[PDB]
RNA sequence: AAAUCCUUUAACGAGGAUCCAUUGGAGGGCAAGUCUGGUGCCAGCAGCCGCGGUAAUUCCAGCUCCAAUAGCGUAUAUUAAA
RNA sequence: CAAAGUCUUUGGGUUCCGGGGGGAGUAUGGUUGCAAAGCUGAAACUUAAAGGAAUUGACGGAAGGGCACCACCAGGAGUGGAGCCUGCGGCUUAAUUUGACUCAACACGGGAAACCUCACCCGGCCCGGACACGGACAGGAUUGACAGAUUGAUAGCUCUUUCUCGAUUCCGUGGGUGGUGGUGCAUGGCCGUUCUUAGUUGGUGGAGCGAUUUGUCUGGUUAAUUCCGAUAACGAACGAGACUCUGGCAUGCUAACUAGUUACGCGACCGGUCGGCGUAACUUCUUAGAGGGACAAGUGGCGUUCAGCCACCCGAGAUUGAGCAAUAACAGGUCUGUGAUGCCCUUAGAUGUCCGGGGCUGCACGCGCGCUACACUGACUGGCUCAGCGUGUCCUACGCCGGCAGGCGCGGGUAACCCGUUGAACCCCAUUCGUGAUGGGGAUCGGGGAUUGCAAUUAUUCCCCAUGAACGAGGAAUUCCCAGUAAGUGCGGGUCAUAAGCUUGCGUUGAUUAAGUCCCUGCCCUUUGUACACCGCGUCGCUACUACCGA
């Protein structure tokens, strides 16, 4: 999920989740590589998978052109 | 293999008694199933009405056990019905149909319209009242078919009625009630005196006071 | 941990409900009595069984739930959060037999000490035996720091749960030596005679009762035991706790003491030993009311229907008996 | 009336990827699946009883089967059931 | 219920009146009323039910009953306080794996792990990816690799160096094996507990529409649905009981050179003593087989003369101790014992596997199991002497050499033979110290010495010097126990390359106290009652939207 070790703690106070429905949140990291120790309401099947949501608010771009070419007549393909 | 213990079960073992109807003349009661079982044999079929689970209230708790419910019939006489308790549905059915041989009952069998052909009717229309159960069977012209609720269809079906028009009365979802009241209707054909049975009725003697000198011997 | 902020205050203030009144209480009642969301309480109930919240009991009709120990304690705490007192764990932890020791921490970050008393008839009476402690443990609390007595200061009491201010130190029966024992040891005999002053005496005033702090002040805890003046055998209980200290300080420390207090005085401080005419606005209120409690009994039959238990168990059975017919 | 349609008749007109049958349902009532995948008290279903909170016989699909059949569902008035 | 009967076999006359529950006997109108009110009397809307009879008894905060040293009483020994051994948490750590958490977790996982075990952490290796098909490949697919660099590693693991290895492959597609990986809340089996506490269940008959009941009980009695006996019941099956092992006793029986005794001859030394030597008598001692034996039998008390209890004579014995243990259950433990297992994850810079290294043992701390103690009934020092269950190809004797750990050499034992007459320790008889932190108690440490094993630094163990501490019988609380029984004291097995402060057995010394009760923590009966009711959470603040009133 992480690569260096500061990228988790970074991302501390991010909750987790799992695609099987646990609801868990980052402890300790480990390693010098991105490992991470996680608490978990339940225990974890192996064929499970952690996931945790990022968000930004995202504006569109200003592209505003009143011209616009006129089409040639539709046809199918 | 059959061994007897009453009386009249060593008679029916032999040859001493020829049909069911001697024992039914002197009101008997039959306390063993092979009789029924031997007289009747194969003719005997058997419809499971219901198997309803209960749970029975114990001191260990709560444990299944099987209620059955099953009319015996030899079509174009006779009808019985059994109602067992047991652990097994296996156990229980085969409990219902040994009570229900013990319970075989004649049926009076009369016709509609001018007699002609077999009786295929009830005689007069009775009825059969079995607590808030209410049935009323009804002379039905020849070929009508029994018009009734499915139960008491099943059990006039297998009494070997051809054609009668049912009618019942209150709490009939209540099965066994139903059930029990439409034998006691028909039983109860036997019952009823008509202007048929006016005749004073000369006395035969009895399986016992007949072959007492056989009944010696064992 | 405590993840779950919403359902789980109400369904477990529930049981409380029943628990007061009866001992294990169905899950019938439990819907009528948190009548804010209808239906959905029974998976919460399945998430409670998954840690020590509740416990299930189904012995031969009865049928319904029970609070546990750990989960009497997590609705103590979760009070407390709403009183702004406890946020955080502190790990540091004394566990005792009448009671258990948990350090916890405030918005501040202000590390304080929590009582959890741990009575241990069935568990219902249990669970309020320590209720009758904590509120009988805060009222001497509470009495004696305000009669300048050395006692941590009386924070909060939540049904079993007491905050205390936090003095870190030693138990005085593993301590070895003592820089000063002299000064020690008339600081301690001037606690007995503060306590007869205020018409108190302690019982059981042992090494097993005090803590130094620095070994410079005596802490004094664990206040269930105490006893009026006006007892006939007052100054047995007072001598016997005299010759506990003046012989364990010869024992451990060889100090002699040099003074023999033996003063009777009851009572010269505060006796601790008792420790058209209506108007519309009206008319709205009370019609108000009136229609709530009609709304909130017909609520209580329809949560009562919840049986979901019973109708899984006949089900069951049932095609068991016809695949076998 | 003049037509049309029917009837009557020349010729062409049938091998399943057609000249392809539908609507409702498949826990109980009630005839027919503890089949497979998806969903996880959500979406939804369900006349009533109820189904769903991670093995869903009740949801959405696939397959399979059942009832009616060129019809079959649904809402309502009404009669028997009463 | 003799009417509530003469009702589907439905009609003697006749008046009033009900049609799921609520809303609601509320509004509105009318009418009577001095008034309070009475009579008459809706709808909108809401709800799958409201309820009546009967029946078992999950729970009583019922009352009674009875039961148990995992309860008490009468007691004995402790724990808890010290020091240490190990388990749990807690906290640091790369990791200090994990399960277990009141009895029913916490010397538990035969969990006494140096490596291994090993799951954990760090660095590396290997392929142990079966198979089908495609690609490549014989003008070689691929295998093994000295040197030198790197590397902990004579790790061809990578690189240079250029030699071998002959299809034994290799790359992919699928996709099989494998995991001490996840789930004991997806399963089996085994086990724990409820419960070591005592019942469970038909068949047939009887009662009731049926659920159900009777059997399964007034009373006495018993651990008890036991027994006597009463009786709409009568009979059963299953388990406890009836038994299996062990122990007690036999001068009776079957027997012994791989146990003997007796005796004789020989020997030795003061008629003796000898476990010193060999023949004959035989089983008392010793082994172990059958068959006895004790059943509340005898006598006397008390008991509805009844099951039984009590007391004592004869008796070895007038309770020997365990094992095995029901109907049902807990969502008790256990994928970490299984080649028993379902899914899911991870499968080749692996959660497979081996390799080296650490860790599981870490330390302010609480909680627990346990040893040694706190001394004079004691320790040290001699001398004296006495077992049993056992184990043995690793047990060991016998000679010598080193105080001692131990060394050297020769023997016995695959076993009633050798260890071994298993010459065990408390205990017994003398010497020493004498109320004191003492010679009691030995923690914590410095030096050496010897073994075990590829390795003892995180002392594996064992010896010999030093060092020589807390500790003065321990509060609140609690634990165990009734006769060869607590407790003292050693021994042997398991664990084990080296090893028992744990444990499972064995003896040896050996008691005081009670032979009772329902007070306590609980548990068990019996009797009786039974399918969360009512009266005591709110205040204000701006916006829109709904429905009433209204100038």
């Amino acid at each position: 999920m992480f690569f260096n070790r500061e990228d988790v703690l970074w991302f501390k106070p991010v909750e987790l989740r799992t695609k099987w429905g646990r609801r868990g949140h980052i402890k300790e990291p480990l390693g010098t590589h991105g490992h991470m120790k996680c608490s978990f309401d339940g225990k974890l099947k192996s064929q499970d998978t952690v996931l945790m949501n990022l968000y930004k608010r995202v504006f569109p771009k200003w592209t505003y052109d009143p011209y616009v070419p006129e089409p040639v007549p539709w046809l199918k393909s | 293999e059959w061994m007897p213990v009453t009386k009249l079960g060593r008679l029916v073992k032999d040859m001493k008694i020829k049909s069911l109807e001697e024992i039914y003349l002197f009101s008997l009661p039959i306390k063993e199933s092979e009789i029924i079982d031997f007289f009747l044999g194969a003719s005997l079929k058997d419809e499971v009405l219901k198997i309803m689970p209960v749970q029975k209230q114990t001191r260990a708790g709560q444990r299944t056990r099987f209620k059955a419910f099953v009319a015996i019939g030899d079509y174009n006489g006779h009808v019985g019905l059994g109602v067992k308790c047991s652990k097994e549905v296996a156990t229980a059915i085969r409990g219902a149909i040994i009570l229900a041989k013990l319970s075989i009952v004649p049926v009076r069998r009369g016709y509609w319209g001018n007699k002609i052909g077999k009786p295929h009717t009830v005689p007069c229309k009775v009825t059969g009242r079995c607590g808030s159960v209410l049935v009323r069977l009804i002379p039905a012209p020849r070929g009508t078919g029994i018009v009734s609720a499915p139960v008491p269809k099943k059990l006039l079906m297998m009494a070997g009625i051809d054609d009668c028009y049912t009618s019942a009365r209150g709490c009939t979802a209540t099965l066994g009630n139903f059930a029990k009241a439409t034998f006691d209707a028909i039983s109860k054909t036997y019952s009823y005196l008509t202007p048929d049975l006016w005749k004073e009725t000369v006395f035969t003697k009895s399986p016992y006071q007949e072959f007492t000198d056989h009944l010696v011997k064992t | 941990l405590r993840y779950m902020s919403r359902d789980d205050f109400r369904v477990l203030t529930a049981v409380e409900m029943g628990m007061k009144n009866h001992e294990i209480v169905p899950g019938s009642l439990i819907a009528s009595i948190a009548s804010l969301k209808h239906g959905g309480c029974n998976k919460v109930l399945r998430e409670l069984v998954k840690h020590k919240l509740i416990a299930w009991e189904r012995t031969k009709t009865v049928q319904g739930y029970r609070l546990t120990n750990a989960g009497y304690d997590y609705l103590a705490l979760k009070t407390l959060s709403s009183r702004q007192v406890v946020e955080s764990v502190g790990n540091q932890m004394g566990v005792g037999k009448e009671s258990d020791i948990y350090i916890v921490a405030n918005e501040e970050g202000q590390q304080f000490a929590l009582k959890l008393h741990r009575l241990g008839r069935h568990n219902v009476s249990w669970l309020y035996l320590s209720r009758l402690s904590a509120m009988k443990e805060f009222a001497y609390m509470k009495a004696l720091y305000e009669r300048k007595f050395p006692v941590p200061k009386p924070i909060d009491y939540n049904r079993h749960a007491v905050v205390m201010e936090l003095i870190n130190g030693y138990p005085l029966c593993q301590i070895h030596h003592v820089e000063d024992p002299a000064s020690v040891y008339d600081e301690a005999m001037e606690l007995i005679v503060k306590l007869a002053n205020h018409g108190l005496i302690h019982g059981d005033f042992n090494e097993f009762n005090l803590i130094l702090d620095e070994s410079d002040h005596i802490t004094m805890i664990d206040f269930p035991q105490m006893v009026s003046t006006s007892h006939p055998n007052a100054e047995w209980y007072f001598d016997r706790d005299v010759k506990c200290i003046k012989d364990f300080f010869m024992k451990r420390f060889s100090y002699e003491s040099e003074l023999f207090p033996t003063f009777k005085d009851i009572r010269r401080e505060d006796t601790l030993d008792v420790e058209s005419t209506i108007p519309p606005e009206l008319v709205k209120q009370k019609v108000k009311r009136q229609l709530t409690k009609q709304q909130k009994s017909a609520v209580r039959r329809r949560l009562q229907k919840g049986a979901n238990i019973f109708t899984k168990q006949r089900r069951e059975n049932m095609q068991n008996i016809k695949s076998s017919l």
